[PDB]
RNA sequence: UUGACCUCAAAUCAGGUAGGAGUACCCGCUGAACUUAAGCAUAUCAAUAAGCGGAGGAAAAGAAACCAACCGGGAUUGCCUUAGUAACGGCGAGUGAAGCGGCAAAAGCUCAAAUUUGAAAUCUGGUACCUUCGGUGCCCGAGUUGUAAUUUGGAGAGGG
RNA sequence: GUUCUUUGUAAAGUGCCUUCGAAGAGUCGAGUUGUUUGGGAAUGCAGCUCUAAGUGGGUGGUAAAUUCCAUCUAAAGCUAA
RNA sequence: GAUGGGGAAGCUCCGUUUCAAAGGCCUGAUUUUAUGCAGGCCACCAUCGAAAGGGAAUCCGGUUAAGAUUCCGGAACCUGG
């Protein structure tokens, strides 16, 4: 059972607000159950959906700030590319291709020309 | 010309204008909801027989709180969730690791009647 | 321009003019910390022939450093040894002040890669030394390929693998006879020297 | 020590929950190999030094 | 120590030698990576001949002089004498030195008629057109022994 | 002298480089005259400025193009000038020590100069 | 009085950046002793072990202030060889490279030191816009105590 | 291979004649001390003292003077296999 | 035992007010308004270090299988507002 992620997604902020409280509300009345029989693995399902909901609220969140924040730079660090500490700090290609003008000169003039060896 | 008249032959490192941070881009840009909830912070009642007895005569509550509550917090949660103002409360360190609530209810409310309310009785 | 008469002059350090500056410099630079900025270089030819140039990125520090022979670190001199390596007072510490001043400068300021340093002024205590800082966060170095090179991660803390110019003198990495023991590093060609290479078939 | 701090009283309760013997239903799993709780420790032979 | 008419021994394996010990058991399997490497090589220059033409030269040392022995780069007098720049001819696969000179006249018109050879025995295609198809030689030197 | 130093100022100031704003309005005329009247560059008068840049202006003593020079007193490395006097008397090139970097620096539109 | 310059500070000022781990290999510093010499101090073990600082997938070295003495070769690196040789050594024990030759792979180069002076032509940053590993406009700032273009010795520059 | 921009009155290369041709300093080098090397009147490195020149400087494995010759061009820097 | 500093190649060492430009304290104004200007004031200049040293304030009766100067009943006190 539970809530699947699909139809949360078509929701708005407010409907998910009521979900999560209502949520939390039967697991607290499923724990002081689960003291009374002797087991319920019925609380694990109850679980799942609240953090299935947790989840959708955080990605609507997120992605209204990524909105707010595109096209323009210093965007949010948690926002940013996690690739590691080294490729961060890395020369971009752009940065990595500049050359200097004397030596753009003798590229174009004298570029490796493609040759053959037969005759 | 002139120079300024100094009374005092200590010299003290001049107050400077200090400016007010004004971030180009938010720390984190999502706020943390709630961590310690009202849901949160009490889980579920102690239901053993000497619990009980608290819960028939002395017109006291016992509850399960996470280690992270104080008093505060749980007399804010007990009325918020139940309805049902607090008279005093007392926490304690079960052996086990657990935080164990004792949560006196005030005379015109009966613990009796809010236990079985919850379920549990 | 005039970087050519700066350059001259530099040479006659014994001149009356040369000296006077000597005297003055050297007490203004004990006044101030052991490491401290320097707006500007002393020696605007010096710094600028060794990489140095007027821009965004580029820092000067100014450090003085104890001269003196290494005392070596033992309690009360008791080496507890054969009697060849008893000395504790001529020893010599192979690496040259000019190298420890650099990698003293490097600790301060992490975020700069050490280039060059060149002396200013020395005394007899002290010697006194200016070292070139670049800055591979900056944009203007970033860019720039003359210099971008310095931003790849190899050149880190050149100083401390001694791949500055006073390292590489210090290393003793030369082409030519007198640099055998040193050619391509002293220890890499120790344990190519000392290695016993043994092939599928024995020779 | 009855005046003790919190992470003493901390490390008191998990050495109250290892202090139990091995479920029965671990028995029953296909390929076990576990016989007994051979980390079960008691205050009379060996001290937490903790 | 010494026991019997045995001749004097300098064995040098006093030092913890044992920890630098180098036995190619990768010989074979070295061998098959070079080859894989040349032919990796030849795909992404594939009209190219994978090396480039080394001058004729002869050798110092008179216990060797009497030999002759292929050198490193052409001598820039040289191919001017053969009538293109040094710029052009390192972009064609000509290696050229400019730390070595011409002083014997035999070695000088050798190397400079090589380079006339070569430069009619290749084919240079267009900076822009057809490009026409090559079948490649994997060594210009197997072509001017 | 200072009246004399007041002097000179008045004469240099009537000779003084383009700022940014003008010279950007400068170019674009003679973008103009390029698009219709194909003047090669030289529809503008010649230009009369102080000369400015240490490099600029030593080179310029040294082929005795220069008519008058002044030098800063106040130079942090004082070896910058110190053989500058010396250089102008060997050319016969006529020099001043005036006093204030930063002023002949307001004189070119910046913040030192040293050199004019 | 007002406004600059130079030097030096303060900001939870706008952006960044360094620290620690691993460390087989790599770049340096510091640095022994057991042992051998049938004793033992120079020596040897050893420019090693331990300790300390610093990177990358390789690092380091690298385009001669070279090797050579020949009809000269020609960046660096590695293998076979040179060679247990020249040499060092209570010339005792011991230690001990380099040139040439064959082969593997091969790739070159750039700054300062020149006045553009008929136009600091240069660059970071902020803002706005855009097709955003960035681009354009505009605005401050850096910089003449020198950022752009050309030149790097193999040359090369100014002139006709 | 297919296509849209034409970079660009831009840039580069090549001959002849003439005038030039800037090139690294508390560095090289020398003495002493210590260490190290196979380097031996001293291979390299470091400390102290002295300290330059420009047809100059370094090397040519025996120190020194005199006279030549050869060979490179430091005390600034990047670079795969 | 940090910091300012000074040593040490370095792990780290010395030093705790020392060759420091080492700060908050309160009152009032402004009621576009939040707090900068109005002032004035002061000179130690981190921190850690005691369940037996110093230290604000609680007692009695009753209750549990096991808690109590903590729970219940009654009666007090201190601090802050
Ligand atoms: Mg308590
Ligand atoms: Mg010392
Ligand atoms: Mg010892
Ligand atoms: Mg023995
Ligand atoms: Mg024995
Ligand atoms: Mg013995
Ligand atoms: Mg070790
Ligand atoms: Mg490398
Ligand atoms: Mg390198
Ligand atoms: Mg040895
Ligand atoms: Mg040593
Ligand atoms: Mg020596
Ligand atoms: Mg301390
Ligand atoms: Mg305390
Ligand atoms: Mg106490
Ligand atoms: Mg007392
Ligand atoms: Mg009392
Ligand atoms: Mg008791
Ligand atoms: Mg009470």
């Amino acid at each position: 059972a539970g809530v699947k992620a699909y139809e949360l997604r078509t929701k708005s902020k407010e409907q998910l607000a009521s979900q999560l409280v209502d949520l939390k509300k039967e697991l607290a009345e499923l724990k002081v159950q689960k003291l009374s029989r002797p087991s319920l693995p019925k609380i694990k399902t109850v679980r799942k959906s609240i953090a299935c909901v947790l989840t959708v609220i955080n990605e609507q969140q997120r992605e209204a700030v990524r909105q707010l924040y595109k096209g323009k730079k210093y965007q949010p660090k948690d926002l940013r590319a996690k690739k590691t500490r080294a490729l961060r700090r890395a020369l971009t290609k752009f940065e990595a291709s500049q050359v200097t003008e004397k030596q753009r000169k003798k590229q174009i003039a004298f570029p490796q020309r493609k040759y053959a060896i037969k005759a | 010309k002139a120079l300024k008249v100094r009374t005092s032959a200590t010299f003290r490192l001049p107050k400077t204008l200090k400016l007010a941070r004004a971030p180009k881009y938010a720390s984190k840009a999502v706020p943390h909801y709630n961590r310690l909830d009202s849901y949160k912070v009490i889980e579920q009642p102690i239901t053993s027989e000497t619990a009980m007895k608290k819960v028939e005569d002395g017109n006291i509550l016992v509850f399960q709180v996470s280690m992270k509550a104080n008093k505060y917090q749980i007399k804010k949660a007990v009325k918020e969730l139940y309805e049902v103002d607090v008279l005093k409360v007392n926490t304690l360190v079960r052996p086990n690791g657990t935080k164990k609530a004792y949560v006196r209810l005030t005379a015109d409310y009966d613990a009796l009647d809010i236990a079985n309310r919850i379920g549990y009785i | 321009g005039a970087y050519k008469y700066l350059e001259e002059l530099q040479r006659k350090k014994q001149s009356d003019v040369l000296r006077f500056l000597q005297r003055v410099r050297v007490w203004e630079y004990r006044q101030k910390n052991v490491i401290h900025r320097a707006a500007r270089p002393t020696r605007p030819d010096k710094a600028r022939r060794l990489g140095y140039k007027a821009k965004q990125g580029f820092v000067i520090y100014r450090v003085r450093v104890r001269r003196g022979n290494r005392k070596r670190p033992v309690p009360k001199g008791a080496t507890y040894g054969k009697p060849t390596n008893q000395g504790v007072n001529e020893l010599k510490y192979q690496r040259s002040l000019r190298a420890t001043a650099e990698e003293r400068v490097g600790r301060r300021a992490a975020n700069l890669r050490v280039l060059n340093s060149y002396w200013v002024n020395q005394d007899s205590t002290y010697k006194y030394f200016e070292v070139i800082l670049v800055d591979p966060q900056h944009k203007a170095i970033r860019r720039d390929a003359r210099y971008n090179w310095i931003c790849d991660p190899v050149h880190k803390h050149r100083e401390a693998r001694g791949l500055t110019a006073t390292g590489k003198k210090s290393r003793g990495i030369n082409k030519g006879h007198k640099f055998n023991n040193t050619k391509a590093g002293r220890r890499k060609t120790w344990k190519r020297q000392n290695t016993l290479s043994l092939w599928r078939y024995r020779k | 020590a009855a005046q003790k701090s919190f992470r003493i009283k901390q490390k008191m309760a998990k050495a109250k929950k290892q202090n139990r013997p091995l479920p029965q239903w671990i028995r029953l799993r296909t390929n076990n190999t576990i016989r007994y709780n051979a980390k079960r420790r008691n205050w009379r032979r060996t001290k937490m030094n903790i | 120590a010494i026991s019997k008419n045995l001749p004097i021994l300098k064995n040098h394996f006093r030092k913890h030698w044992q920890e630098r010990v180098k036995v190619h058991f990768d010989q074979a399997g070295k061998k098959v990576s070079r080859r894989n490497a040349r032919a990796t090589r030849a795909a992404k220059i594939a009209p190219r001949p994978l090396d480039l033409l080394r001058p004729v030269v002869r050798a110092p040392t008179v216990k060797y002089n009497r030999k002759v022995r292929a050198g490193r780069g052409f001598t820039l007098a040289e191919v001017k004498a053969a009538g293109l720049t040094a710029a052009y001819a390192r972009t064609i696969g000509i290696a050229v030195d400019h730390r070595r000179q011409n002083r014997n006249q035999e070695i000088f018109d050798a190397n400079v008629q090589r380079l006339k050879e070569y430069q009619s025995k290749i084919i240079v295609f267009p900076r822009n057109g057809k490009a026409p198809e090559a079948e490649q030689v994997l060594s210009a030197a197997a072509t001017f022994p | 002298d200072r009246n004399t130093a007041a002097e000179t100022f008045k004469l240099f100031n009537k000779y003084r480089p383009e700022t940014a704003a003008e010279k950007k309005e400068r170019l674009t005329k003679e973008a103009a005259a390029v698009a219709e009247g194909k003047s090669k560059q030289d529809a503008s008068p010649k230009p009369y400025a102080v000369k400015y840049g240490l490099n600029h202006v030593v080179a310029l003593i040294e082929n005795k193009k220069a008519k008058l020079v002044l030098i800063a007193n106040d130079v942090d490395p004082i070896e910058l000038v110190v053989f500058l006097p010396a250089l102008c008397k060997k050319m016969g090139v006529p020099y001043a020590i005036v006093k204030g970097k930063a002023r002949l620096g307001t004189l070119v539109n910046q913040k030192t100069s040293a050199v004019a």
